[PDB]
């Protein structure tokens, strides 16, 4: 069985950074793209970017350039998402997902990040 | 970059009704289009890929169609389990963007 387990919820301050993690089991993350997807409360899915853990290649939506950094650790079958310079607009559930150009069949349960006021 | 224009954003409907959700890409995406369903409180689930191919266990009342820039998901005679949100996504050039979503809600 494929599973993507995601890290626990984050309560963080404006201006800080946070690193979210997603650990895969039931497959090798080198064999597919791994993606991060943002969903603000009661709003839509937003593709942040992806990493190819086979070679480390990343692609991002330009709107997340600098805000988001995706990395992979193949030895632990884990991918990470660092979010920098946090503001209220970053309050969201962040999903990790696996797949390529035939759609993403596997999704983590998401990690809620709540940024407190002032940013 | 290619963006997806999804309509309608909100749709009220009743069990047994037929509804159509559309997604228009800002450039040709060559049938590399998926539809996802996301139930309240849950993660998205892949419903359709390659514009028209049903994913695992998806009932025949769902139908994806379209080509070029213009795609649609039709739900024939919708069922109690079909309420929730729907999203299209393309996989042509990166970024692999989502449509803004459709919230399919029961008429009360």
């Amino acid at each position: 069985e494929v599973q993507l387990q995601q890290s626990g919820p984050e309560l963080v301050k404006p201006g800080a950074s946070v690193k979210l993690s997603c650990t895969a089991s039931g497959f090798n993350i080198k064999d597919t793209f791994m993606h991060w997807v943002k969903q603000r409360p009661e709003q839509g899915l937003e593709w942040i970017g992806r990493i190819d853990p086979a070679n480390g290649n990343t692609e991002y939506d330009p709107k997340f350039q600098g805000k988001a950094t995706i990395t992979a650790d193949t030895s632990s079958n884990t991918v990470n998402l660092q979010l920098s310079s946090l503001t209220s607009e970053d309050t969201a559930v962040y999903y990790c997902a696996s797949g390529g150009e035939l759609g993403f069949p596997y999704w983590g349960q998401g990690t809620l990040v709540t940024v407190s006021a002032g940013g | 970059d290619i963006q997806m224009t999804q309509s309608p954003a909100k749709l009220w409907a009743s069990v047994g009704e037929t509804v159509t959700i559309t997604c228009r890409a800002s450039g040709n995406i060559h049938n590399y289009l998926a539809w996802y369903q996301q139930k309240q409180g849950k993660s998205p689930q892949l419903l359709v890929y390659n514009a028209k191919t049903l994913a695992d266990g998806v009932p025949s009342r769902f139908s994806g169609s379209g080509s070029g820039t213009q795609y649609s998901l039709k739900i024939n005679s919708l069922q109690p389990e079909d309420f929730g949100s729907y999203y299209c996504q393309h996989f042509w050039s990166t970024p692999w963007t989502f449509g803004g979503g459709t919230k399919l809600m029961i008429k009360r």
